């Protein structure tokens, strides 16, 4: 959820 | 936990 921009964002939540 | 998987 830190890099809640992409990886910790899943594009929105958290994933990639 | 940034882009750490």
């Amino acid at each position: 959820r830190q890099i809640k921009i992409a990886f910790q964002n899943r594009r929105l939540k958290a994933k990639k | 936990p940034p882009i750490l998987l």
